[PDB]
């Protein structure tokens, strides 16, 4: 929330104390954690069937996936990305946010 | 805060949920549950009236 | 909320092809607190010590007023009704100037019965409760005394066994219904009549006894009955122990205000499910 | 979460509670049985006939309640005609099945008598079946225990200085040396009584509640509760049904 | 810091004729504290 | 019937107050020499 506004001068008065300050709940809003996807659809021909340099090609391929999603969260994690889910946190007084 | 402390602007609330959940329904099955059974194979019975 | 429909027919073809499910999930339900303030304020036979005399009276006075407004048809009422969350917003306009004070007030125990209504801030007497979605029971109705011609303002000899049916058929369990002392002669009576059915009898026995205690209604549920000054005339209550429960946030404490005596008392009200418990409200229609 | 334990045996236990509601209204109720099947050749000749060879839809397949005649007098169609006095047993001569009217009552209190129970015991009586019991649903239950109220100052109730009131009737006691035992179900027509009889009456499960489930398709957690319950009657002119007075 | 929700892992679904299909489903999300407290610095010719 | 028990999510929890803190702790005089304190309101040295 809010720290401090102003130093400026610290002189007081015994009443100069009226109010200053008002009260609605925190705007922190929420984080949606968006999801990563990979995914194969390899035959059994082809996880049959063997080649130079590799054997199963299904394990090949689901290695190299892993690989693809590790590299795509560690790029995603640095580019430029703003939440607008539709799923709204709004807690607090109209809190769960389930008009919708 | 230890100024003044105030209640309608208060951030980061605990909505203090209740730990249980009225579930109830009518649900008692008196006799029909305590008749037995006369397990089959097929779907076509019958009785000879 | 309630458990899911019976829907009847439930056959099949060999197939599911469902549709996401039709669970629609339980509904959120929320009550405020209000607040008990009974200040004291001092500026002498045998009294002596005054402050604590006074004290100890309002506090009596307090706990009189808890127990008149816990059973009153309050609706609780305040800027926020379903998004009580707003941690955006919250009032922004409280910080600075702290003089929007707004007024906490929380639900009465008419209001959370599964009512139908409420006349801006008080549940309405007229008008009977709608009916549970699991199955059909409308737990709070407009009594109907088809005894007399709409001149009498009792109950019915066959409207508490009505709400006996209801309950059962939403399964509520209650068993304590409280009553004011203004309508305990028609249980009273209730154990007589006029056709000749029902009638006392006395082998010699010096005793007039002249009260009802306990009611069974032909499904097998026992009531038990309890009278209680402090509960509006035009109303009766069936309540249960542990479906209704009393929260509590500032516990009664005897103090001073910034730099007399006061008490402060923050206190809310809790009810497991609204068509547990049941209400009844006595009058003509009109 | 804050009140809730799981999303999936949570609702697998929510699912098995409404598939034993549902049988249980099923069961108890006007479900008029609907098949395909019109054998001919049965009898030690079990087979099924050219009809029905390829095709994989099936779609009629209900069971039990009135179509499922269960001695009844006829229904309307794909609806039970509560209306319908049932045909009388060559034995001896009984009407398991009929309709008072609330001609006796106001136009509007929709109920019994209190002389059809003893006529239906009569008739179970020439029947032989030998019924004890009564499933009954509210609304009704109010006329066993007024039955000694709505009279002339016959028969009356008494208060010996006794600080109780009851109007529970959970039994009663025929002319005929029969007692009959009463019990409230809530899985009824509101509309009629059943003088069913005791477990000798008993239902039959093909396959019992079990749980299966296909494995995906890009995701989801499905599950399923496919239990094939049955139901039987016997010699169904032993057991009788009182619907309540309605008019035509 | 991550928000890693349950956990990165490789399982198969449903099949189909002769077919094998297999997903990953990982789910995570960030978490910054004092968003006044990391700098950053465009690169720009000029405005 | 129809039991999931997957969606309680009857968590009702609290803030657990994870605001940031700018509080610089040198203190040189507190802590090199001790505490002194002065009994007047006005106070005058010798030059």
């Amino acid at each position: 929330d809010a720290l401090a506004s102003v130093d400026g001068n610290n002189a007081h008065v015994e009443g100069s104390r009226a109010e200053d300050g008002e009260m609605k709940p925190t705007v922190i809003k929420s984080n949606v954690t968006q999801i990563l996807r990979k995914v194969v659809r390899v035959s059994d021909t082809a996880n049959t069937t063997a080649n130079y340099g590799r054997g199963r090609e299904l394990m090949y391929q689901l290695e190299k996936k892993g690989k693809e999603i590790k590299r795509d969260l560690e790029k995603i994690l640095l580019s430029g990305q703003a939440r607008t889910d539709v799923l709204a946190d709004q807690y607090l007084t109209n809190s769960a946010a389930d008009p919708a | 805060n230890p100024t003044l402390f105030v209640s309608y602007d208060q951030n980061g609330k605990k909505l203090s949920f209740a730990n249980w959940i009225s579930v109830l329904s009518p649900q008692d099955t008196p006799f029909v549950s305590m008749t037995g059974k006369e397990s089959i194979n097929q779907t076509i019975f019958s009785w000879q009236t | 909320d309630a458990l899911a429909s019976v829907d009847g027919n439930n056959a099949h073809v060999e197939g599911s092809r469902a549709e996401d499910g039709e669970m629609k999930p339980t509904v959120i339900k929320s009550n405020v607190t209000q607040i008990l303030r009974k200040v004291v304020r001092v500026s002498n036979y045998g009294r002596g010590r005054e402050l604590m005399y006074q004290l100890e009276k309002k506090g009596k006075e307090i706990k009189r007023d808890l127990e008149k407004i816990l059973l009153s048809g309050q609706a609780r009422t305040d800027v926020l009704a379903d998004q009580y969350l707003t941690n955006s917003a919250a009032d922004p306009a409280v910080a600075g100037l702290n003089d929007t004070h707004a007024a906490r007030k929380t639900g009465a125990f008419q209001f959370l019965c599964a009512h139908g209504g409420l006349a801006g801030g008080v549940v309405d007497k007229t008008k009977n409760g709608p009916a549970d979605p699991d199955t059909g029971a409308v737990t709070v109705k407009v009594a109907q005394n088809a005894s007399n011609p709409t001149t009498n303002i009792g109950f019915d000899e066959a409207d508490i066994f009505d709400m006996t049916l209801q309950l059962y058929t939403a399964g509520s369990e209650a068993d304590i219904i409280m009553i004011n002392p203004a309508h305990a002669k028609i249980f009273a009576g209730l154990q007589e009549n006029t056709q000749g059915s029902r009638k006392r009898i006395f082998e010699n026995t010096k005793q007039f006894i002249y009260e009802v205690n306990s009611i069974t209604d032909p499904l097998g549920q026992s009531y038990k009955i309890i009278v209680n000054r402090w509960m509006p005339t035009d109303a009766v209550y069936f309540f249960r122990s542990a479906d209704w429960t009393q929260m509590v946030l500032r516990a009664p404490k005897r103090t001073e205000l910034a730099k007399k005596w006061m008490i402060e008392m923050e206190v809310g009200l809790r009810h497991r499910n609204p068509y547990a418990s049941g209400v009844l409200f006595t009058a003509a229609g009109k | 979460n804050y009140g809730r334990g799981r999303e999936l045996m949570y609702q697998l236990e929510k699912k098995g509670k409404e598939i034993k509601r549902d049988l249980e209204k099923i069961l108890l109720s006007g479900q008029a049985r609907t098949d395909v099947l019109a054998d001919q050749y049965l009898t030690n000749s079990a087979a099924d006939p050219a009809v029905a060879g390829l095709n994989d839809t099936h779609a009629a397949r209900k069971t039990g309640a009135f179509q499922f005649l269960c001695a009844h007098g006829g229904l309307a169609g794909g609806v039970v005609d509560k209306t319908k006095n049932g045909p009388a047993d060559p034995d001896t001569g009984a009407v398991t099945v009929k309709v008072a009217q609330n001609a006796s009552n106001p136009t509007t209190n929709i109920g019994f008598d209190e002389a059809d129970i003893f006529d239906m015991t009569l008739q179970l009586y020439t029947a032989g079946s030998e019924a004890d019991i009564i499933m009954i649903n509210p609304a009704h239950a109010k006329i066993f225990a007024g039955l000694q109220e709505n009279t002339q100052g016959s028969r009356k109730r008494i208060f010996e200085n006794t600080k109780q009131f009851i109007y529970e009737v959970n039994s009663i006691t025929d002319p005929l040396g029969q007692s009959y035992k009463i019990i409230v179900n809530r899985w009824m027509p509101t509309d009629a009584v059943y003088f069913f009889r005791s477990a000798d009456w008993t239902q039959m499960v093909l396959r019992a509640p079990k749980r299966t489930e296909l494995a995906k398709d890009g995701s989801y957690e499905k599950w399923m509760i496919e239990m094939e319950v049955g139901l039987r009657h016997r010699n169904p002119y032993a057991s009788g049904v009182l619907f309540t007075a309605a008019g035509k």
